[PDB]
């Protein structure tokens, strides 16, 4: 995993390889990594698949029970609080390493939650396996006030690093723009690696595979 | 003591190497004033991450087995190619003792326009490229050095090689632990190897961002 | 491992308005066999077909489970579960014991019935869902699978095209596997009719 | 890590470098260590990120709680023994060094160094982190009691940076705050206008006279810079 | 592993064999230890482990069905249910404080129409148990050093519809190849048979 | 693997599978397990095929050089006994290599377990490698030494092929030789799916 | 510190009836990071008609490659001239893996080439050196991913279909290609290119071919 | 531990007896492997250990005292140097780069005089020998299980005077006592006496 | 353990605590860490006793040999590859950091930090030994190169000082030594008359607070010194 997020001046942008492995195996080429917490908050995850999934829902729903009980949009602070708590009752047993970006009222937040329950509330951001590569072309190319398309243009380019330079991230950039309004998750907004040589279709005709036995049931 | 990371991009008609100026004796920035970055006979520099006592040795020794050809038989100096072979195989031989070299080296040269550059790792591992880096250069700096070639497929002018250096350094100083803002540059080219006077870069600390109020936990 | 253990694996495999969800027949402890029998489908409704894969206790035990709430679903709810609410129910039953796992990996087949849209899910031991519109593997011979699925595997084909891969995939990894084989039971769902076959393989 | 706190006449001065490193690699560049317990008692954070996060919410909280419910102010004292029964009860489980500094109007300038053990030391000055082994050679020399405001500052800037210079772990921004009578001043160094850095410092300029060229001499001059020479 | 149980299901009777060695580390106390207990009528469980946990065990499965035939009015339980049971049980075993009860189990059964109305399996019913509780229906399996042995012999020589006499001439070859293969002094063997009728204890093979 | 040999009136069978699987990825299914030495000597290479193949073969150099110093064929004892000696030197090198050297000499036919640790014994009959308990448990049955060449035969290869049924690490093609007083003969090459459809017709 | 370092990719071969197809990929990556993308080394020519595919560790891969060709460059002196065959190379490659069996040469290598008639033929090896001869194979990464394929497709052995005719030179590099590239899609450590050599009696003619790169 | 060797010295000879069982793990391969080897017309040892080191170290005694015969024109040496002999080998073996032989031997001979002029012992001589080398002349030993059974069962019966043919009947018992009591199926003994005739080979007892 | 070199104009000034402990005992009050190869090329060890003393007699004896057959000086250089090669051969048995420091009359005042490592480095200054870690910032603060030898010694001590008396490891006599075209100058400042010590300086005079009175206020006064009071 590499996931990644942007301060631009309207909001944030997130970003997310798409590769999910097990072991040095793709399970899922095209995985979306950027999980939906509330209407104006997104959340990446790297580390373990079944704790960032289980976390992020628990939050989300949590935040939603929440969102009625108020009459208010949630505030990412929020979000950060009850994933930082969560995650530091369970010593980073729960290897939950995400990206918790938004815009509430106060305007663009992003911030870090490593599995522990430290909490880094920074302009731009990274986390998973291909993060020191990205972080690298974060570090280079970003600079204060961006706009949307400079914004994504960069984290895309930055996903891009974790990519190729590293194993566990791939195929495709998952970009998501959280603005004051909406939250637009564009996803396969670059797909670098395309299909090199077309599939070579192997043709074995019905009756190939011998049958010992075989019962059909109607509906 | 230990030397930080080098970075190495072939350019047109040349190679450029980059290297902190920095030992560091576990977490204490030791030595701020050292040249990691050794030139090896007329045509050729080499230059280590790891022990600066391992590289010490095998630079020696190297730099010795090339001015002794040199000067005892009355035969034409080691090509940067050759002198990296022996390089590397005085590598392996001393991984295959268990007494390591424990140092990746990246190795630049250039004899004619014959422009070389490659690293070499404590086990033996060898190879060469257009762009290399050790230490976290190669988690950091390399994705950018990568995308730098990339971009311009039918090769780097020295002043973007330099400017895409420039780039990666300020990113190492900012990302590495055991580094400093004082790098030399080594530059090959065809009238052999040029190291550049330590110079600092440009840093960018005053993001909106990285305020006080922002970054308060409470 | 704890997984390879009792052996087995475990393939489904997504065409048009049809699945072929496809386990071995091996049931063993390390290299030496029990039984040549023991398909490793269970059959939740007309519409979902689950493959568990791991360590046959839990198999068996994390099947007798899913057996329980899937009923007490269909009598609560007065209607069968849906692939989609199933394969999550049963990361939430994986991720109850994120400690402490259930060493199973549960393939999930299922088929919208009014739709006809195909969905897969293979959740790891502690309920992490992957749910690709082509194909999905575990257990054992997981490695091998994906190799054959990926070469073998178009997009909109037929029941009996997709079954004769389906089956060509299994025994062609069992083949390279210690730990599965003896044939195969594969089970072809389509939204019309569920064709269950028996394959013949190696006896290796 | 590299925090101090010390005591001038009317107050304190917090200081922290601003870098959280998983060893080797930089996480973040610009992380607060300065953490406000209350309007005028901030504490500082060495160790696990995580645990001494966790620890000043959990006090921050009880200190609101208490400083609702006394109708007062907080004495700062009462915020470092609430931060060493916390970092004290869980010594083995945690990774903290604190330091909790602040002004009350009882006792003006308070200074509470909380290192791992969770002892709890009350000081004319603290140091906490890996970087405070550095600093605290510099202190005995150069820092002199009954500074004013401001240069209680401006030294504690230069601290941090003697430290962050030669300390790995600590390096990036020297935030400072300053807690008195008056509103809180907190000020952000940049490391591009550091009072000290190794690079910039004339002494080591002139490199070291390690590669050397090949001579007919055992007289050192200088490195070997070119290879036509 | 020291104590080999065989056993295996023909057409109308399921034949059980367990190793008489009573062992104190390398030291045989007895020959005459009969580790096949009986839950039912028709249901009997070769269970081979260390004293404690198999009496404890196979005390606890006889006892618990026991108490099921009692509270559902003389009611004889079907097989797979014990079975069934016993490897829920077993299961339950291996997530407790406790630890797993370290036994392997070959239950054996039969079967018979429990009343008019009764549509179930007639017949014999063997399944394989490991400790953990791998449950499996074979016909025919075994645990313990011999186990390998006699399960190849069993492929070779087994099929499903041999007499109660070429059983017993089978289970000879069963137990005679464990006492010829197997270092541990496997010397004699309690058979016992599951038939329509009940349990048998066939006293002619050892 | 699965390796059997055993001795009887006609000569000795040896028996082999020909799967060479690291526990649970298989390798190879074509392994030729059967080393074939002199033509008088059958090894048998079970455990690590890389210090069987390897001494099995030097073996086979210090048996060519007997010949050609004493003008006359090597023992299979003192075959065995170059085996033992190698292993006995190499027994704390962590050596793995479960051997079995057969042969036909002037004193009769001679099977003998070579052990990785110098062992080495005389067996009437033997069986190495993961699959070798379900082969002995078939053998054991059918093993009388007044079989005629045909039903050893048709006895090895269904002891081999039970092994391949049950043993995971042992599987593919059931090799059988014989060693008789000409020498030996490789007898059949039965791949084991299609030995299953002839001892089980149904 | 350890003196192995596993440096990842994958290598296959197939013999046909007059050549040999050997694939070996590109990707030299070292520590969590990939040093290369364009390394040679996997594959290495002994004689015209022999090469040495290696995997795992690269430095003994290189090591050994040397020690090779210094022990058939030896045979060309002490045997007039003449070239060592395919056959004796690769026993040649099985007793120089066990004389360092007790410090072994990390590496997994497949002599290949063509013995006397013009069939072509491979053989593998382990770190220790255990010779057998295959017809097609794989080691690396994607051996688990390459190798069931290949067994599907050319032995055809659970299809009733009529085998088919022999398999020829081109569909045998556009069966590798396929698998390959099914491989660099599904294993994360197989990617950037792969170096084909086609070996026949005419000469070696070697394609590098593109994967995905990440 | 596997393979128990017992051996007992009276007026007019020594018994010997060792386990037939050749073991592979847990696989009885045989219950027929002469484990007492015969360094000479009257003297032979019982060595119990793992076939490779009892083999090397049997076979290195035995052709040292036969090249000891060559050189010394058919002299056959005492009882008391072969022991001392082979205990100064085991020995010497503890403290090389090999390690100890693993052979726990119970040597046996009956010194004859050897010429006119021999004034030594004459009559048996039974030595029991650990691996280590801890050489110690005894009435009766063991090695194996089965040893502390056969040890005990012989302080109570063993008398110094009894015949060759209480010697039958003692060696019975405590084979018997083996078989009974040890699980590890030592099920055939090979037993050999040394009188002043040579080695006979006991084919009665078993 | 406390040492450094530092090179003044004509020549170098070494200097070393005095105290070597089995750890938290001072089995030697007054050890000679100063350890002459020649007579102008003294080296400072730290680390094992054993060790540095057997490498320093070791090279001391190749010097006396060279020093004999070239019939001249020996360069310090020569002194400090000496002690690389040996010190380099053994960096696995061994735990030795050495610094040699000497005058000849080719280079003047060289001085080479030989860490565990064997690393050679020639310095202005050289800090080595467990109490180096205090003067790293000490030196990047008060150092300032182009001293008089006089200075440079007041200063070394000065250092040597601000070390031993926050290190335990380091403490004692503070020797130093002066190697220049002169006759080596050897002077031994003993603990009471040190330049600097945490006892003696008026910054910790004033006692932390730490005891404090049961008092009906939470106005910190001082420390609970009578039970009367």
């Amino acid at each position: 995993t590499t996931i990644v997020g942007v301060v631009y001046r309207d909001g944030v942008v997130l970003g997310a390889d798409t590769r999910a492995t097990e072991g040095s195996i793709v399970a899922d080429k095209r995985c979306r990594k950027i999980h939906y917490m509330a209407p104006n908050i997104m959340c990446c995850g790297a580390g373990t698949s079944a704790d960032t999934e289980a976390v992020t829902n628990m939050v989300s729903s949590h935040l939603a029970l929440h969102r009625l009980e108020t009459g208010k949009q949630s505030r990412v602070l929020e979000a950060l609080t009850l994933l930082k708590r969560h995650l530091y009752r369970y010593q980073g047993h729960v290897s939950a390493a995400l990206v918790l970006g938004g815009v509430d009222v106060e305007g663009p937040f992003l911030a870090t939650i490593a599995p522990h329950g430290s909490t880094d509330r920074l302009p731009f951001v990274t986390m998973g396996s291909g993060s020191i590569a990205a972080m690298a072309q974060l570090e280079a190319a970003y600079k204060d006030n961006m706009t949307c398309e400079e914004a994504k243009e960069l984290v895309a380019s930055a996903i891009r690093k974790g990519i190729f330079n590293d194993p566990y991230s791939g195929t495709q950039v998952d970009v998501c723009v959280i603005t004051k309004d909406k939250t637009e998750l564009t996803i396969g907004y670059d797909k670098p690696n395309e299909r090199m040589y077309p599939r070579q279709e192997v043709l074995l005709p019905p009756g190939t595979t011998p049958v010992l036995k075989e019962e059909i049931r109607q509906l | 003591a230990s030397g930080g990371s080098v970075i190495a991009i072939k350019y047109k008609g040349g190679v450029l190497m980059a290297a902190d100026t920095l030992l560091s004796y576990g977490s204490l920035a030791k030595w701020p004033n050292i040249p990691r970055i050794r030139l090896l006979g007329s045509h050729s520099a080499v230059c280590a991450t790891g022990s600066y006592a391992d590289f010490q040795m095998m630079a020696k020794q190297v730099e010795d087995n090339i001015e002794r050809q040199k000067m005892y038989h009355n035969v034409d100096e080691l090509s940067p190619s050759e002198v990296f072979s022996y390089l590397h195989r005085s590598i392996y031989q001393k991984r295959c003792d268990f007494d390591p070299c424990l140092c990746q080296m990246v190795f630049i040269g250039v004899r004619d326009g014959e422009t070389f550059l490659a690293g070499v790792d404590d086990v033996g591992t060898r190879w060469e490229d257009d762009c290399i880096a050790t230490g976290y250069g190669a988690y950091i700096a390399l994705p950018l050095l990568r995308q730098a070639l990339e971009k311009n497929p039918d090769g780097l002018s020295r002043g973007e090689a330099m400017r895409i250096l420039t780039d990666c350094l300020r990113v190492l100083f900012y990302r590495e632990c055991r580094a400093i803002n004082k790098f030399q540059v080594a530059d090959a080219a065809s009238d052999g190897v040029r190291i550049s006077e330590p110079f600092d870069v440009e840093t960018h600390w005053e993001y909106e961002g990285y305020c006080f109020e922002k970054t308060a936990i409470i | 491992s704890i997984m390879a253990y009792s052996g087995g694996s475990v393939m489904a495999m997504a065409g048009k308005e049809c699945f072929v969800i496809i386990s071995d027949n091996r049931l063993g402890e390390q290299l030496k066999t029990i039984s040549t029998e023991v398909p490793k489908l269970h059959v939740v409704n007309d519409s979902i077909v689950y493959g568990l894969t791991g360590l046959r206790t839990d198999q068996q035990t994390f099947a007798n489970k899913v057996q329980f709430r899937t009923e007490m679903y269909k009598l609560r709810e007065e209607r069968d579960i849906t692939g989609k609410a199933f394969a999550a129910m049963i990361t939430s039953m994986l991720y109850e014991a994120r400690f402490g796992p259930w060493f199973v990996e549960p393939v999930i087949g299922s088929i919208d019935k009014s739709t006809g849209e195909v969905y897969l899910c293979a959740t790891d031991l502690i309920g992490a869902p992957c749910e690709p519109e082509d194909y999905v593997c575990a257990g054992t011979a997981a490695e091998s699978l994906h190799g054959m699925c990926e070469a073998l595997w178009r997009p909109g084909m037929s029941p009996e095209e997709l079954f004769e891969i389906a089956a060509q995939a299994m025994l062609s990894a069992c083949d390279r596997d210690s730990l599965s084989g003896y044939g195969a039971v594969a089970m072809i769902v389509t939204k019309d009719k569920v064709t269950t076959r028996l394959i013949k393989g190696r006896k290796d | 890590t590299t925090i101090l706190a010390v005591s001038y006449n009317g107050g304190v001065v917090l200081a922290a470098d601003s870098r959280t490193s998983s060893g080797t690699y930089v996480v973040n560049r610009a992380s607060n260590k300065l953490t406000k317990l209350t309007k005028k008692i901030y504490c500082c954070r060495s160790g696990s990120a995580a645990d001494t996060q966790a620890l000043a919410e959990r006090v921050s909280n009880y200190l609101g709680s208490y400083q609702t419910d006394i109708g007062a102010g907080v004495n700062v004292a009462t915020a470092a023994n609430l931060f060493q029964k916390m970092c004290y009860m869980n010594r083995w489980n945690i990774s903290a060094g604190i330091i909790v500094a602040g002004y009350d109007p009882i006792n003006g300038g308070s200074v509470y160094s909380i290192p791992s053990g969770g002892s709890c030391v009350k000081l004319d000055y603290a140091l906490g982190g890996s970087g405070s082994i550095f600093l605290y050679s510099f202190f005995d020399a150069n820092y002199k009691p009954g500074m004013s405001k401001s240069e209680c500052v401006a030294f504690c800037q230069r601290a941090v940076a003697h430290a962050y210079s030669r300390d790995g772990s600590s390096g990036g921004l020297i935030r400072t705050i300053t807690l008195d009578a008056d509103e809180p001043e907190d000020q952000t160094i940049p490391w591009n206008r550091s009072p000290y850095c190794m690079e910039k410092d004339p002494k080591y300029v002139t490199q070291a006279t390690q590669n050397q060229p090949f001579s007919s001499s055992a007289k050192i001059t200088g490195n070997r810079m070119s290879s036509t020479g | 592993m020291a104590e080999t149980a065989i056993a295996f299901r023909c057409k109308d009777y399921v034949m059980v064999a367990a190793a008489g060695l009573n062992a104190f580390y390398y030291i045989k106390i007895t020959d005459a230890e009969d580790k096949i207990t009986q839950l039912d009528t028709h249901q009997l469980v070769a269970c081979t482990g260390e004293n404690g946990p198999r009496v404890n065990f196979t005390e606890y499965i006889k006892c618990n069905l026991a108490l099921n035939r009692m509270r559902q009015h003389g009611r004889h339980s079907s097989c797979e249910s014990t079975a069934n049971f016993m490897r829920n049980c077993l299961a339950s075993a291996i997530r407790s404080r406790e630890g797993a009860y370290q036994v392997n189990c070959l239950f054996a059964g039969y079967d018979t129409p429990v009343s008019e109305d009764d549509d179930g399996v007639v017949g014999p019913q063997l399944f394989y148990m490991d400790y953990l509780g791998t449950l499996q229906a074979v016909p025919y399996g075994c645990h313990g050093y011999g186990a390998c042995f006699v399960t190849a012999l069993l492929d070779r020589l087994w099929r499903p519809d041999l007499s109660q006499q070429e059983g017993l001439e089978l289970m000879q070859k069963c137990c005679d190849e464990v006492k010829r293969r197997v270092i541990i002094s496997n010397s004699y063997f309690f058979v016992k048979a599951v038939t329509k009728n009940g349990v048998e204890v066939i006293t002619a093979v050892h | 693997t699965t390796t059997l040999a055993f001795r009887f009136n006609g000569g000795i069978i040896v028996a082999v599978d020909s799967r060479a699987s690291t526990g649970q990825y298989i390798a190879s299914q074509t392994v030729m397990k059967v080393l074939e030495i002199n033509d008088y000597l059958l090894g048998t290479l079970a455990g690590g095929a890389a210090d069987c193949q390897y001494w099995e073969r030097v073996l086979g150099m210090e048996c060519r050089l007997w010949e050609l110093r004493n003008g006359s064929r090597i023992t299979v004892a003192a075959a065995s006994k170059i085996l033992a000696n190698i292993t006995y030197a190499y027994r704390n090198h962590g050596l793995s290599m479960g051997t079995m050297v057969a042969g036909w000499d002037q004193f009769g036919p001679s099977l003998y377990y070579v052990d990785d640790k110098g062992s080495r014994v005389k067996q009437d009959l033997f069986s190495v490698g993961s699959g070798s308990i379900y082969a002995y448990g078939v053998l054991d049955t059918g093993y009388r030494k007044d079989l005629s060449v045909e039903d050893a035969c048709d006895l090895a290869r269904r002891s081999i092929f039970h092994a391949t049924y049950r043993d995971g690490a042992s599987g593919g093609i059931v090799t059988v030789y014989h060693v008789h007083e000409k020498g030996w003969t490789k007898i059949s090459r039965d791949d084991q799916t299609k030995l299953y459809h002839r001892y089980f017709p149904s | 510190w350890s003196p192995y370092q596993d440096n990842g990719g994958t290598t296959a071969a197939i013999a046909g009836k007059d050549f040999v197809i050997l694939a070996g990929d590109t990707r030299l990556n070292g520590d969590f990071c990939l040093h290369s993308r364009h390394d040679q080394s996997k594959i290495f020519q002994l004689t015209p008609y022999t090469y040495m595919a290696s995997n795992g560790m690269q430095a003994d891969r290189l090591q050994l490659q040397q020690m090779l060709k210094y022990r058939v460059k030896w045979y060309k002196y002490n045997n007039g001239g003449k070239v060592p065959s395919t056959k004796a190379i690769a026993q040649l490659m099985s007793t120089m893996l066990y004389h360092r069996r007790f410090f072994p040469y990390y590496t997994f290598n497949m002599v290949v080439g063509l013995d006397e008639e013009g069939h072509g033929v491979c053989y593998s090896y382990d770190a220790v050196g255990s010779t057998e001869p295959f017809l097609y194979g794989t080691r690396g990464s994607a051996a688990s991913f390459v190798e069931p394929l290949l067994d599907c497709l050319i032995n055809r052995q659970h299809m009733t279909s009529q085998a088919p005719p022999e398999m020829t030179k081109e569909e045998t590099l556009a069966m590798l290609k396929n698998a390959f590239t099914g491989a660099a899609e599904r294993d994360i450590y197989t990617g950037d290119s792969v170096s084909f050599f086609i070996i026949t009696k005419d000469g070696v003619q070697q394609e590098s071919f593109e994967l995905r790169k990440d």
